[PDB]
């Protein structure tokens, strides 16, 4: 029951970033470049149905681009990514768009502009109208503090189940089941926990 | 494993195997398809992998492995082509082209293939970029010709014309020079009758797949061809009627016909005019009849999403708002031509009314450019009476929430406090309003009888909700302005009211939540009303008080956020004493403060300080001022008191409940001064020098706890809080300084001793101990009497550059805020007390150059682009300086470390961001010696004697780039520096030369004479 | 969660700790909520990330459990869970889980080890 989403977009936007979050919950501070392509399954629980994306997250990074337009192959549906405190990934955003759009003819495509936590916004909301033209979606997202987050998702499987009203709905929860740990505990005690200034 | 043989090349390409690894990477999983990724790439990155493309081509039973060809002979064409041999040209062009022609002869594969097809013309159209016309004379006049045997190759044919034309017109900016992206325009228009004619048959004699693809090269067209091929044929006719019927071709011709809607068009000719109005009349008539009548329910349809719905809708509304904005008072003046404008604008309303945001969007804009149209041209706005009045409804029935109403309804039907800022709706809420008071302006009496009439189908019950009481409060609020203080007197006075009747009638922690949101809001955007109406004004301030006591957070939240944005306007009326008042308002605040604030947080409690003190500065009596502070601060003032006497007696405030109630004196003091500014010095003056006693024995604090746990310690609540109070006194000493009017006190009375509490304690700190903060109060110090105080720049300097530039020098990432601070820092000493810089020791005036060139290699633009500023800015400061010895072995030292460093960052495509300044600083550089500023020689008799600087500059270069780029010929290089050097008074030529050699260091055997370009 | 009484609910932030790696992880932010059986009178944890609703902590308040408190948070506590679920398979986590407050710690704390009196019997 599955999709294959290609992610496209400038080096350093934060789509390994947001897919993690995705995948895991977790928020990687760190940019480590992907090489060429990272491909990861990705499920949604809805009304409709369980919904499973293959997520193909490619490489911004020229350099580190591999296979390129190779990834777009038989897509269904993509994200193009930007970092709106980075006007040059805006600017580059019909390029993506471009190489991504010759190879598939026909999708639905989110872009998505990423980072906006942070204060000094650079690409004014304002400014933000390439998607029109196109018949993209648009969002304003933080992969660091989830604003919207699951909007590009939500969408996309509304698209491609043809179910306008598609919610995400809540997965039934299993009854749980009913001495190294005292060293690994200790460890986890004294290592202090990430972004103790968030309100959570 | 058995995948890996492909990446052996010196034994033959097992075709059977290749097409094994990329099926196992496009349909497999897992580890297996990592692994096949990984050879793919690897395969695909050979130099000499292109070599097996034509074998690929043959022999592969795998359309994928034929892309894969593809896209290594792409790389090969875009950036090898002419280190190739003649043979190998010829060669490849033919193979491509022979391909292209078997899989458009057989029917399954044209039909079934298209993804190999589309890549096969890409690398085409690659080869032409290349070849044509120049070696490729008759490919154009061939593809006409070839045409006419065959529906596919022709079909085919357009998609190859498409992407010419996108490849030299929309992409060719970046991916070309100058010369060379004009020399291909040029070809295409010189050729372009001829590709018409036969775009314009086809069109004539209508297969629909045929029919899409020309239409699709069509748009592409419409970007750069001459009108006269728009208007002096047919075309229109066929784009505006026949081609909207079918709906197989109504989306691209509805964008064409967008595209059309804003050609170059001549303004005087009343023929041209005509097809203009003639078009739209069609295509509306088409709509009409075809897709859906005016009065059709477009809200619905978009949200049943069937088939294409939702993709037409949206070009529909570009196509209406793109040519109505420029073409609308063609149908203004003509009577027969009134329905037509009117139902085009009724079509727009429809789909104003569609629940998308970007959509909504759309509209919003179109809106906004007719209205501010109306507001100002004569004898207009009658005609849209009617759209307006419609258009009123719809803005007011979809309004945002605005960013100051803090409650939301939850899942659970529950009216709670936002967990965060709705940052995406900002903007829209601007626009909205924008346009909403425009059409305020436009008829104050509909609009007025919209909201007062909707209001009262509120109280009574009628159309109750809190969407609709919300969108229409919040509606109320954003006209604020827009009428007559009378008429709004009157207004303002009929709305409080009935919400106060709707107050009372609707019960309940929700509802009561719902319409305090909106009644603070509503009277927070009337100042004006509130300015004139003491007694109103004064109640309501009463009444956001107890809300300050509303267990209900949101609404409590919102009543802080309230009060203040009412002061920030009213703060006057709260400063004098009003009629029949026993004392001015600030005094009764004050008073009662403890009282008001007891259930509040500390930052709301910070807030409500904040505020009193935009109220105090009111007063320019000075000594009445001074009174009024001393009372604000008195709660404050006397738990700090207590507090150094407590603390001075026995350094262990260890307690971090006291560390708290510290943190918190400070943080008010912080919030007094914010908006006081220089009024708050005399409060200053009472805390200062035990602040700064308490700022050394926190610090010590800090460090005994470092010492005694290890860094981990900066971890804890107790250092973390600690520093808390480090950091806000810091804050509070910036806060002043960044707004004192008094300078004079500031650097005799300030200075000195903040330098003493701060510098060494940051000097001397463990890296991880070290504030930020301090970096940032220094800038602000250097900033404001800098100029005054030369020997404590020095200090500032000696105490923070070596050590913070060891911090952030290992890597790009580590400490941050330092990283930011330290350049700030840096950039304003460069600016305003550069002679820190000049007594500095060589050793460490070296590392500050270092520092600088560490700076433009951050992609962190906030890094970054002080860098640059600061590079040019020391420049500017030695060139001021005049032939003199340092000036002089300041350009022997480092005017070429500054040229490469700067070339570098140019060239190495991970700092494309910095382009403008880089240029700049390059420009600067180049433009010293040009003009021969420079009075030593740069050299030294490694070259012969009275060489002049220019004559060795361009040696240097030559050599440089010559070593750093050795693909490049000679030639190239000479041409390029001419060209740069020649160019260094004109930035915008200089830039676009820049530019040109960017495009071609990415190629091989590119043309020099691109660098005469003019 | 249909044959189950919410007898505590609270808005918190997991994480998990890796081991390999020397740090913590987020798994997820949403309610945090203790789940009774009517049926057999066990209590859980259960919570789900928000928007997405995804299941991020489903294991039993086990009463050999320790709320052990964290060296960087005075609203925050650690502890080793045996057998969590939320990924599917039962799984070993040592969990820290940080809240609102320092309040909203505490009171987590109380309901917790009441929680594991009530699995006790
Ligand atoms: C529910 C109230 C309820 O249950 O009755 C809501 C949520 C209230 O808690 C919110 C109240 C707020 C503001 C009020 C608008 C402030 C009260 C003002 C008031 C009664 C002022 C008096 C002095 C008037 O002037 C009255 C008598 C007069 O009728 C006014 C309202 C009209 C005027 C000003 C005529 C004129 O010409 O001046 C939340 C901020
Ligand atoms: N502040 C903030 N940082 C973010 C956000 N998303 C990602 N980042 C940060 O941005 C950096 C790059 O993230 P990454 O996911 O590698 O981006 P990428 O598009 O995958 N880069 P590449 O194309 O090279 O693989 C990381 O430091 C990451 O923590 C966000 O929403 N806000
Ligand atoms: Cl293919
Ligand atoms: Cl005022
Ligand atoms: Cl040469
Ligand atoms: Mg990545």
């Amino acid at each position: 029951v599955q999709f294959k989403l290609v992610l496209v977009g400038d080096g350093g936007t934060g789509k390994t970033t947001f897919v993690k979050r995705h995948l895991t919950g977790e928020f990687e501070k760190k940019y480590v470049a992907t090489l060429g392509v990272e491909v990861h399954p990705l499920v949604f629980h809805t009304n409709r149905g369980p919904i499973k994306f293959n997520v193909w997250d490619t490489a911004g990074q020229e350099k580190f681009g591999g296979l390129r337009d190779g990834y777009y192959i038989q897509a269904q549906c993509a994200i193009i990514m930007f970092d709106v405190t980075s006007r040059v990934t805006y600017k580059n955003v019909p390029n993506w768009h471009r190489d991504l759009v010759r190879v598939c003819e026909n999708i639905p495509i989110v872009l998505c502009g990423n980072k906006v936590d942070i204060k000094d916004r650079k690409v004014k909301a304002k400014s933000i109208v390439f998607h029109r033209k196109k018949n993209l979606q648009y969002y304003d997202i933080s992969a660091k503090s989830n604003y919207n987050f699951e909007k590009p998702f939500l969408w996309l499987a509304r698209k491609l189940i043809g179910d306008p009203n598609l919610e995400f709905v809540a997965m039934p929860a299993l009854a749980p089941p009913e001495a190294q740990y005292e060293h690994d505990l200790e460890v986890a005690q004294t290592t202090a926990l990430p972004d103790e200034d968030d309100d959570l | 494993g058995a995948m890996e043989g492909i990446l052996d090349f010196s034994n033959d390409l097992d075709i059977a195997l290749l097409d094994q690894v990329v099926s196992t990477f496009y349909q497999g999983s897992g580890v297996q398809q990592k692994q096949a990724q990984e050879i793919l790439t690897k395969f695909q990155d050979n130099p000499d992998a292109w070599q097996k493309a034509d074998q690929i081509l043959q022999f592969s039973t795998n359309p994928q492995s034929k892309f894969i060809a593809l896209s290594i002979l792409d790389k090969l064409i875009t950036r090898k082509w002419k280190l190739l041999p003649n043979d190998h040209r010829i060669g490849i062009r033919n193979f491509v082209v022979g391909m292209i022609i078997s899989m458009c002869q057989d029917d399954e594969v044209f039909k079934t293939q298209k993804n190999l097809i589309n890549k096969s013309d890409l690398t085409l159209v690659q080869i032409l970029k290349q070849e044509w016309p120049q070696n490729w004379p008759e490919f154009i006049p061939e593809l006409i010709g070839s045409s006419s045997s065959s529906v596919n190759v022709c079909e085919n044919n357009m998609i190859v014309l498409k992407l010419l034309s996108e490849e030299v017109f929309d992409f060719s900016a970046e991916q070309m020079t100058q010369a060379k992206a004009l020399h291909l325009k040029n070809s295409m228009s010189k050729e372009f009758e001829q590709i018409f004619k036969l775009c314009f048959q086809v069109l004539e004699q209508g297969s629909s797949s045929l029919i899409v693809a020309t239409l699709e090269s069509l748009l592409r067209y419409l970007h750069w061809i001459p009108y006269r091929y728009i208007y002096e044929t047919n075309i229109l006719e066929l784009l505006s009627t026949k081609f909207m019927t079918s709906p197989d071709t109504r989306a691209i011709t509805l964008k064409c016909l967008t595209e059309v809607s804003n050609l170059k068009i001549p303004q005087d000719n009343d023929l041209i005019k005509r097809q203009t109005v003639l078009f739209f009349q069609n295509t509306l008539q088409q709509i009409a009849t075809s897709v859906m009548p005016v009065t059709a329910d477009l809200k619905a349809t978009y949200a049943n999403a069937n088939g294409n719905d939702q993709s037409f809708l949206q070009d529909l509304a570009m196509f209406l708002t793109t040519y109505l904005a420029r073409n609308r008072a063609l149908l203004e003046s003509d009577e027969s031509l009134r329905e037509l404008l009117l139902n085009a604008h009724q079509y727009l309303i429809q789909l104003s009314k569609i629940e998308e945001r970007e959509l909504f969007k759309t509209t919003l804009d179109y809106w906004h450019n007719l209205v501010a149209d109306l507001f100002y041209e004569p004898l207009k706005k009658h005609i849209y009476e009617e759209i307006c009045s419609q258009l009123r409804l719809v803005i007011i029935e979809n309004m945002v929430r605005p960013e100051e109403v803090l409650v939301v309804e939850n899942d659970e039907g529950e009216i709670v406090r936002e967990f965060v800022k709705e940052s995406d709706t900002i903007q829209l809420y601007k626009s909205e309003r924008e346009v909403l008071v425009y059409l305020t302006h436009l008829n104050v009496i509909d609009t007025e009888e919209i909201m007062i009439s909707k209001l009262a189908r509120q109280i009574d019950g009628s159309e109750w909700s809190w969407h609709n009481i919300n969108t229409l409060s919040w509606a109320i609020g954003s006209i604020s302005g827009t009428m007559s203080e009378d008429t709004e007197k009157r207004f303002v006075v009929t709305v409080i009211k009935d919400l106060l009747d709707l107050c009372v009638k609707k019960r309940g922690k929700d509802n009561e939540a719902v319409v305090a949101s909106d009644i603070m809001y509503v009277v927070g955007q009337y100042p004006r009303f509130l300015k004139a109406h003491w007694n109103f004004l004064r109640t309501v301030i009463l009444q956001l008080f107890e809300f300050m006591h509303e267990t209900h957070e949101g609404v409590q939240d919102m009543a802080c956020d309230t009060f203040i944005k009412i002061v920030q306007k009213c703060k006057y009326h709260f400063v004098i004493q009003q009629p029949r008042e026993s004392e001015p308002f600030i005094q009764t605040i004050i008073r009662d403060i403890q009282k008001t604030t007891a259930d509040l947080q500390p930052q709301q409690v910070h807030t409500f300080y904040k505020a009193c003190g935009i109220i105090i500065s009111e007063e320019r009596s000075v000594a009445e001022r001074n009174r009024l502070l001393s009372d604000l601060m008195q709660l404050p003032n006397m738990a700090w008191d207590t507090i150094v006497e407590q603390s001075t007696a026995n350094p262990t405030l260890l307690d971090s409940e006291t560390v708290k109630i510290i943190a918190n004196i400070i943080k008010t003091n912080v919030a007094v001064c914010t908006s006081m500014g220089a009024d708050f010095y005399p409060q200053l003056g009472h805390i200062y020098y035990n602040m700064l006693q308490l700022y050394r024995a926190v610090s010590s604090m800090i460090s005994a706890q470092v010492a005694a746990e290890g860094l981990i310690a900066t971890k804890t609540p107790k250092v973390r809080g600690l520093r808390t109070i480090k950091k806000e006194i810091l804050k509070l000493v910036e806060t002043y300084i960044s707004k004192a009017r008094n300078l004079d006190d500031v650097v005799k009375v300030l200075v000195e001793p903040l330098l003493n509490a701060v510098l060494e304690d940051y000097m001397n700190n463990v890296p991880d101990a070290r504030d930020a903060e301090v970096l940032n109060c220094m800038t602000t110090v250097v900033e404001k009497v800098g100029h005054m105080i030369p020997q404590g720049v020095i200090l500032i300097l000696q105490s923070v550059f070596e050590c913070t530039l060891d911090m952030i020098n290992k890597d790009f990432t580590e400490y941050p805020e330092h990283r930011v601070e330290f350049y700030k820092l840096l950039k304003v000493i460069n600016e305003k007390s550069f002679a820190a810089f000049l007594e500095l020791p060589p050793a460490a005036f070296k590392l500050f150059v270092d520092a600088i060139c560490w700076a433009f290699k951050h992609n962190n633009r906030d890094v970054e682009v002080n860098g640059l500023q600061i590079a040019l800015d020391l420049v500017k400061n030695i060139e001021r300086m005049g032939n003199v010895p340092f000036a002089n072995e300041f350009h022997k030292n480092y005017f070429f470390i500054f040229v490469s460093e700067t070339f570098f960052v140019l060239t190495d495509s991970d700092h494309k961001s910095g382009f403008s300044k880089q240029a700049l600083l390059l420009m600067k550089l180049i433009s010293l010696v040009y003009d021969n500023k420079i009075s030593v020689p740069l050299y030294q008799a490694e070259v012969p004697q009275g060489t002049s600087n220019q004559v060795y500059l361009s040696q240097y270069l030559a050599n440089m780039l010559s070593n750093a780029f050795p693909h490049l010929t000679s030639e190239q290089i000479a041409s390029f520096l001419s060209a740069l050097t020649k160019q260094c008074k004109d930035l915008v030529v200089f830039k676009g030369t820049l530019r040109d050699f960017l495009v071609q260091i990415k190629e091989v055997g590119g043309d020099p004479t691109d660098y005469l370009f003019a | 969660e249909e044959d189950e009484e919410v007898l505590y609910k609270v808005r918190a932030k997991l994480f998990r700790f890796d081991k390999d790696a020397k740090e913590w992880k987020e798994r997820g932010t949403g309610d945090c909520k203790f789940l009774k059986n009517k049926k057999t009178n066990k209590v859980r944890i259960l919570m789900r990330r928000d928007k997405t609703l995804k299941i991020c902590a489903n294991h039993i308040i086990a009463p050999e459990y320790t709320l052990k408190p964290n060296v960087g948070s005075d609203r925050s506590w650690v502890y080793a869970c045996t057998a969590d679920i939320a990924e599917g398979e039962a799984e070993a986590f040592t969990f820290a889980i940080r809240f609102g407050s320092k309040e909203n710690a505490d009171k987590f704390k109380e309901e917790f080890e009441k929680a594991q009196e009530i699995n006790k019997k």
